RNA sequence: AGUAGAAACAAGGGCCCUGC
């Protein structure tokens, strides 16, 4: 339930726990920043088909 | 019966045991008393008696 | 890790495409429901044809792959075939495999390291096992049973709750970071949650396994059941070996399970307020309800409010009604005339109004139905079915089994029904001071009746004798009934008819919303009483065990204790938000401000004063010694700081901390003033009296956001304040905001402030100020 | 559930729903609405929060729980006392500090357009809020206290949670101002229909709808019409006792042959000891071979009865060839394609391609359903009943699980009497013909499933246990592995269920046949056989099964357990009513009647019984048809008349001679109906020695 | 197997609460209530499984 | 009666024996233990002494 | 041939695939 739409919702999750894990977990600043460059465009395909 | 020293299962095989929270034991400390927190168990049986 | 990226990289993928990308754009999230239905659809007609007709095959079951190699399950083992390459249809990422492939893993395959944890997963059915191996059976015998049906419960169940209690309780368990907003079921059992939180963390499970079965463990199974003997979920479970039409397998089953107890334990608390709140004139009402929620009681371990164990129960008792009512519970349509039960299967009605003269000419109103109605009874041991006709008993059977208990159903039938002539003209026994009004309050003729047969066996015996009598016809020498209660005589009462054989108690799956009067009598739109507070015992002494009445009617200390333990929740109160409370004083390290605050100097006068200067010194010893480092027990500076407030001074400490009543804290060790348990971090008990400590703040022991969700609370949504994640919402500071992530697809904003008010009063108080 | 009060409750004071009740009652809305006016209302409520002035007095005054009049009355009165212009419309709550009254909104949609038609409503006139569900506020004015707005956002989200997970959390429920009307959207062709579809009298959806609302009730027309219509019905009632029974009428023909696919009673088995290590049956049939018995066998070409006995002579051979390569196949040659049936499907000709020359040039008319023939009672139907009842020399034909432990006296008892009825059961000729059944077809089955397409071949057997003497002699008896036949299947594709696949079956004899019985058979004198020397005959025919009977011939061990039901059910009622174990004597001494000899009746104990229902249920497994369906279906009808006429109950029916035509309908070409209708007309004249309404 | 423990009582592992003797109420029945009011056997609540 | 006997299988109740057991090995403990001397004391009452 | 019932089976799809 909620009032996001399915891309929304996993995207801002997937920023979550990509810092939830790379404040304290096995994650260095690169695989960071390559996850985040990721869904960027993600999302910038998905709102860009239509 | 109340006891502070677990069981095993060769001594004791007539008594069903639990463990009961904890309880305090107390001793001297120069001049004055302390408390040292231990387990604590019940040890439960049944028996017959006669006159 | 590397998965997280993997999942990164299948998303990016899959927004590539253009219909998915559609799909995942429009609407909320719920589409996902949906959107798991139209996939993998297929059934078959009669699966055990299939079954015996797919295992004769090569490979008839499917597997995953990547699993099996790493397992590092081989092909052709010993000549016998385990699996091949291979992509089942549907699937696509599952290989077929072979009966004997599973086999193999049993008995060569890689071990878990411990599976215990399976006894906590299924304790329902252990519980089964275990209660079953402690009974002693006994004979077997053979004759014919009297087996009447009727609603039952089958599974022992402690805490029984709802389906939204569940389906949150299944979250904060297993899947807590995403976790919606704290409800107040999860606030208020905070014990229940950590309790069921410590077994399933840490574990190797399958969590979809895991929440099914809590749903079962909270779940009293309802069945409509032929029956015979006691009632009890013990016995109901196993039923099918105890007997059947024609044998029994005798066996005692009394000592176990012990869930009757609890049951009659909450009735007694229910009869111990209903009269409390009788004894006003004017308020009964909200004197209940501030009655009922000013109370607790424990449940084995954990400890829970009336109010919630009242909305969750099913005893249809003229005590549990009333209160079930107050509380604007609904419930179901049972009746209730004193001590017997009642239930309605047909017919209507409508009021009428008649009188009666008691005593030479004194004219008395009471009223009867002008219609047919049919109705079941119930007493001890003993069923009826009869038919009430405008003021008059057309008919009953009955299919009881003693004398004294079929007389008694009858009677009280009859007074239910106004039949005889009594209520035309009552009798010389009874006056205008046995008519009503204890202390004013009225009571209809037909409780007056009531009791004037429980007075004395005589009034009864009359009382069945203003039913004609006549002579047995032949025939009907079986199906007759004397005064007695005999199964048959020569001369029996009128339109009677007496069997061997329970009735079927009726069955109706249907709730009504019903209301009360200034009274304590409830009604159900119309003019019928379902309950009131004459049909119930009138008085007994009881000395409950593990209960709270922390109100000030329902108490029996003295002043002194009451002071100390009002002094303690005064001190506890201060426990909440906002700078000058001791969460932030303790977060500065101010451990100075402490021993200012107001609080101590209220509970002051109560030290013991020809020592006051000692104690002070170790208090404020182990407060400092706390606060500087960090590590802290929030529930032992809660209670040594009333002591902090003189001045230190010298002399030789004892061990105890005494109040000027003779009655001592310890600082270290619980005691009958002051106690508390690691289970159950959320209470406070003094002098028995319990008292709830609010979740601002979390010390060593509490040890997940559990402990923090009493201090942050939803505000206007902000997006300039930072984004964090749910385990860095402990290093916010009071009065700082937040956004977060809630549940799924839902983002919030919250601010690290409480607010103590609740709606109940806020609304109440605005209502009645409207009534004028 | 069951009431949107009851769920409003849910989230919601109770109060605050009494009050929301009582309001939608006053305007008479759709009750839907209780729950928008509850939140409402609370909202307003918690807004007031009990705060103070300085004057130690009230600071908000609440004005929506009240009535409309009530309403109008305050605010006019504040307007005045305050010394404030009077306001158009009426507003929510009134404050003291301030002197102006204040508006509350809230909304569902992240936007301002329900801010925006309220400020144009009431422009800057006084102080709206609206919330929204989801975190948001518009105003126009400065904000409010704090605490307000903590406690009111915290209550919107636990209750837009609430309503999500409820599902009601749409335009239906909180609506706007103007989408406050839902309907169905009644089109232009829907109604067309509608305004079609009504009865006679009637010609559009209106006059039915205007005619149905205000129907009053008059009772004497109804019981005029009641009258009229019982009076040209003329509903016949007929006392079986004045009325009886005919009996009924079996049909007329040759008499019905054998039908199921094993012989029975004229079977003859070869015998062996099992070994362990040999077990399959693909291995049995060969290690029956080598002793050299099954090679001795050779038919000759003149058959006693039957027809194409070329086809089977050549068909045994190759059985025999294919046995001795130690692979159970047979080739596909004009033999095999002959009895198999393979090539005998019909060959499809489209109609796109038809023409009428095409019909006129080979007759293409619709085919002519041939349904069966009638039949006559069998006679030798009663020889195989008396035949499985007797014991066989053997035991444990059909096999059977483990006991398990036991722990309370039930379970002995469950035990013990078990063991007993097992025991008895376990001996018969009966049971020598499941445990037949059930091990020939599970192997057909299992080839069915592997080798399709491939002529197989599969024997017809079975494993017993020779029987245990005293102590005395060789212990431990032995077990055995017996063989009555060979059989063979004939590519069964079973694509999809219902399906057929034939096959073939060569059985041993030693007893010759009959024409009336053993018509379908086409049987050989084959050679000799010891017991002394014997001769021996070998019945051959085809056939057929499928998936369905192949699954339930597996599981005939039903069987048992409605035997045993029947028999612990009269046992126990027996045992009731005395109060005391009355279980062997009620086994070795309550007599049930079996049959007539010399026209007397016979009866023997219910231990010695039960094999005749043993055997009722087992051709019921065998034999079941629609035929036997509508049989067994349509005799509780004269049941039921038999037991109120044993119990004085005078019965009665509306028209048995319909009943009797109905039984008599489904008796054709069947064996068990045959002999069952048989029996009850044999029954109910036995009876009638003792009761009435049956005719003779 | 080994003899087992047979004495009705524990003599080795057992354990005592204490407290002062009143000569008032120096009978069984009060020395249990006494025990009992300062709340230490209240406090023993033996988990389910043994 | 006769019938009675054998549809229930009385028979004469079969007497059990105390099974052999072997050599305690806690015995030389609560020995050990019991010779110890007690913190407290006074336990058994005695009479008094004439003169 | 045969089966079964009030219509269907006695292979079906593209030499290969399969049995709801």
């Amino acid at each position: 339930i909620g009032a996001m739409s399915i891309g929304e919702a996993i995207e801002e999750k997937l920023l979550e726990r990509a810092k939830m894990k790379r404040d304290i977990g096995a994650i260095e600043d690169s695989e960071y920043e390559e996850i985040k460059d990721i869904i960027r465009d993600a999302k910038k395909a998905r709102l860009e088909s239509r | 019966e109340f006891s502070i020293r677990e069981p095993n299962l060769e001594k004791h095989q007539k008594y069903t045991v639990f463990e009961a929270g904890h309880t305090t034991v107390r001793m001297k400390k120069g001049e004055s008393v302390i408390g040292r927190e231990v387990p604590l168990y019940l040890y439960c049986r049944t028996t017959a008696l006669s006159k | 890790m590397s998965l997280l990226l993997t999942i990164a990289k299948e998303y990016k993928r899959l927004c590539q495409d253009a219909k998915a990308a559609q799909m995942m754009t429009v609407g909320t999230v719920s589409n996902y429901t949906t959107f798991k239905k139209w996939t993998t659809s297929r059934k078959e007609k009669n699966p055990s044809l299939r079954m015996r007709w797919a295992m004769s095959s090569k490979f008839p079951i499917i597997a995953n792959k990547r699993m099996l190699e790493e397992a590092q399950i081989p092909k052709e083992h010993n000549n016998v075939a385990l699996w091949e390459d291979t992509e089942d249809v549907s699937k696509r990422d599952h290989v077929l495999a072979s009966a004997s492939c599973i086999n193999y893993w049993n008995f060569c395959g890689p071990c878990v390291n411990n599976s215990e944890v399976i006894k906590e997963v299924y304790k329902s059915r252990f519980g089964r096992l275990e209660r079953r191996k402690e009974i002693m059976w006994k004979e077997l015998r053979f004759t014919l049973v009297d087996r009447q049906r009727r609603r039952v419960d089958t599974q022992p169940v402690e805490q029984r709750l709802r389906t939204g209690e569940i389906k949150d309780l299944q979250m904060w368990t297993l899947f807590e970071d995403e976790a919606p907003l704290a409800s107040k079921f999860i606030l208020d059992n905070y014990g229940l949650v950590k309790e069921m939180r410590s077994k399933f963390a840490n574990k190797p499970l399958n969590k979809e396994v895991v929440a099914h079965m809590l749903e079962k463990q909270f779940n009293p199974e309802s069945r409509f059941l032929p029956v015979f003997g006691a009632i009890r979920p013990e016995r109901m479970e196993l039923i099918h070996a105890l007997g059947g039409e024609t044998w029994i397998q005798e066996a005692n089953t009394a000592g176990i399970s012990n869930v009757d107890q609890r049951k009659n334990d909450i009735r007694a608390v229910c009869r111990k307020v209903c009269l409390a709140a009788n004894a006003s004139i004017m308020n009964a009402k909200s004197k209940l309800v501030e009655y009922i929620k000013s109370t607790s009681m424990r449940i084995g371990e954990t400890e829970r409010k009336l109010e919630e164990l009242i909305l969750e129960t099913d005893d249809v008792s003229p005590e549990v009604t009333l209160c079930k009512s107050a509380l604007g519970g609904q419930l179901g349509k049972t009746l209730s005339f004193g001590p017997m039960l009642l239930k309605k299967i047909s017919g209507s009605g409508v009021k009428v109004k008649d009188t009666v003269y008691i005593q030479g000419v004194r004219a008395v109103q009471f009223e009867y139905w002008s219609e047919q109605e049919e109705f079941y009874g119930e007493y001890k041991s003993a069923t009826a079915l009869f038919s009430r006709k405008e003021r008059s008993l057309e008919w009953i059977t009955i299919g009881g089994g003693i004398n004294e208990d079929r007389k008694r159903l009858l009677a009280m039938c009859m007074i239910f029904c106004r039949d005889g002539d009594y209520f035309k003209d009552a009798p010389a026994t009874i006056t205008m001071a046995d008519l009503s009004t204890k202390l004013g309050r009225e009571i209809p003729y037909q409780y007056v009746m009531m009791n004037w047969i429980q007075k004395s066996e005589d009034n009864l015996e009359a009382l069945l004798y203003s039913r004609g009598i006549v002579e047995t016809n032949p025939g009907k020498m079986g199906s007759s009934m004397g005064i007695d209660g005999s199964k048959r005589a020569i001369k029996s009462l009128r339109a009677v008819t007496i069997q061997s054989g329970k009735i079927d108690m009726p069955e109706s799956k249907e709730k009504i919303h019903l209301e009360l009067s200034d009274n304590l009598e409830a009604f159900d739109s119309s003019g019928r009483i379902v309950a009131t507070i004459l049909d119930l015992p009138s008085d007994k002494k009881v000395t409950f065990q593990d209960v709270s009445f922390q109100h000030p009617d329902l108490a029996v200390l003295r002043d002194e204790k009451t002071a100390i333990t009002k002094g303690y929740e005064a001190l506890i109160k201060r426990l909440g938000t906002g700078d000058n409370d001791i969460p932030s004083l303790i977060a500065k390290k101010d451990y100075l401000s402490l021993y200012n605050l107001p609080e101590v100097k209220l509970m002051a006068p109560l030290i013991r004063p020809n020592r006051k200067g000692v104690y002070s010194r170790v208090a404020r010893k182990l407060v400092s010694t706390q606060v500087t480092t960090g590590h802290y027990s929030l529930h032992e500076l809660i209670k040594v700081l009333p002591f902090t407030y003189f001045a230190p001074k010298q002399g030789m400490f004892e061990g105890r901390l005494f109040f000027s009543n003779d009655s001592f804290v310890e600082p270290g060790v619980n005691n009958n003033v002051f106690s508390w348990s690691k289970a159950d971090s959320s209470k406070i008990y003094c002098h028995g009296i319990a008292i709830r400590v609010p979740l601002v703040v979390g010390d060593e022991h509490m040890d997940t956001s559990l402990a923090l969700l009493e201090g942050f609370s939803v505000c206007e949504n902000d997006p300039r304040a930072p984004m964090v994640t749910r385990q860095d919402l402990i290093d916010v500071g009071f009065g700082q905001k937040v956004r977060l992530f809630v549940g799924q697809g839902s983002v919030r904003t919250f601010k690290r402030t409480a607010s103590q008010r609740a709606a109940s009063s806020d609304v109440n108080k605005n209502v009645k100020k409207i009534k004028m | 559930s069951k009431t949107f009060a009851e769920i409003a409750e849910a989230f919601l004071e109770p109060e605050a729903v009494r009050i929301a009740k009582e309001a939608v009652e006053e305007y008479g809305d759709h009750e839907r609405k209780i729950i928008q006016i509850g939140i409402h209302f609370q909202v307003c409520c918690m807004f007031c929060d009990e705060y103070l002035s300085t004057n130690g007095s009230d600071r908000f005054v609440l004005i929506e729980g009240r009535k409309r009049g009530t309403a109008v009355s305050l605010q006019n009165e504040l307007c005045k006392s305050y010394d404030l212009e009077p306001l158009p419309f009426l507003c929510d709550i009134f404050d003291r500090e301030e002197k102006q009254f204040v508006e509350i909104g809230i909304t569902r949609k992240a936007d301002d357009s329900y801010f925006q038609s309220k400020f144009g409503k009431l422009g800057n006139s006084c102080k709206i809020f609206v919330f929204s569900y989801d975190g948001r506020l518009d105003k126009n004015c400065e904000g409010p206290m704090e605490e307000q707005k903590l406690r009111i956002f915290s209550f919107l989200a636990t209750a837009a949670d609430f309503l999500r997970k409820e599902n009601m959390f749409n335009e239906i429920f909180l609506p706007d101002n103007e989408e406050t009307i839902i309907e169905m959207k009644k089109g232009k062709t829907f109604l067309e229909l509608r305004d079609e579809s009504v009865p006679l009298p009637f010609q559009t959806y209106e006059q039915m709808k205007d005619y149905c609302e205000k129907f009053k009730g008059n009772p004497r027309e109804l019981a005029s019409k009641v009258s009229q219509m019982q009076s040209n019905i003329k509903l016949p009632i007929k006392h079986y006792e004045q009325n009886k029974f005919r009996q009924i009428r079996l049909p007329k023909g040759p008499m019905a042959p054998y039908t199921h696919k094993f012989l029975m009673e004229e079977a003859w088995m070869f015998t062996k000891i099992s070994d362990p290590e040999r077990s399959r049956a693909g291995e049995i049939l060969i290690d029956f071979f080598k002793k050299g018995n099954l090679s001795a066998i050779r038919p000759k070409d003149k058959p006693l009865q039957g027809k194409y006995p070329i086809h089977y002579k050549n068909l045994w051979n190759q059985i025999k060839a294919a046995i001795a390569d130690r692979t159970m196949v047979i080739n596909e040659n004009d033999h095999s394609e002959f009895l198999g049936g393979i090539g005998r499907a019909s060959k499809k000709i489209p109609e796109i391609s038809l023409t009428q020359d095409v019909i006129t040039t080979e007759g293409l008319k619709q085919s002519e359903n041939k349904l069966p023939e009638p039949r006559s009672f069998p006679r030798w139907f009663n020889a195989e009943w008396m035949w499985a009842i007797k014991d066989s020399d053997l035991t444990g034909w059909v096999p059977m699980a483990e006991y398990p432990p036991a722990d309370n006296e039930l379970e002995d008892y469950a035990e013990h009497l078990n063991k007993t009825m097992e025991g008895v059961l376990q001996g018969t000729n009966c049971a020598r013909e499941m445990g037949k059944c059930i091990l020939t077809v599970g192997a057909l089955m299992t080839e069915c499933r592997l080798f399709p397409g491939k002529i197989k071949v599969v024997p017809i057997y079975a494993r017993s246990k020779e029987r245990k003497s005293m102590q005395e002699g060789l212990p431990v008896p032995s077990e055995m592995d017996c063989l009555f036949g060979i059989c063979v299947k004939s590519k069964s594709h079973l694509n999809k269920d219902d399906g057929m696949y034939t096959i073939i079956t060569f059985e041993f004899s030693i007893r010759e046949p009959n024409l009336e019985k053993h018509q379908k058979y086409t049987v050989f004198e084959a050679g000799h056989t010891t017991v002394r020397e014997v001769p021996l005959y070998l019945y051959c025919r085809t056939t057929a099964l499928s998936k369905i009977k192949n699954d339930w011939l597996s599981k005939a061990r039903r069987c048992f357990i409605t035997t045993m039901d029947t028999v612990e059910t009269i046992c126990l009622r027996e045992s009731a009513k005395a109060e005391e174990n009355l279980v062997e004597k009620t086994l070795n001494e309550k007599q049930m009647w079996i049959g007539k000899k010399n026209g007397e009746l016979i009866a023997q104990p219910l231990r010695e019984a039960l094999r005749v229902q043993l055997v009722q249920q087992f051709y019921f497994c065998i034999y079941n048809d629609s035929q036997l369906e509508g049989f067994c279906n349509e005799q509780k009808k004269i049941l039921m008349a038999l037991e109120g006429d044993k119990k004085n109950k005078s019965s009665f029916g509306f028209n048995p001679e319909g009943l009797l035509e109905k039984i008599e309908e489904c008796l054709i070409n069947n064996p068990m109906c045959l002999f069952m209708a048989q029996r009850l007309n044999e029954l109910v004249i036995e009876a009638s020695k003792r009761g009435a309404k049956f005719f003779k």
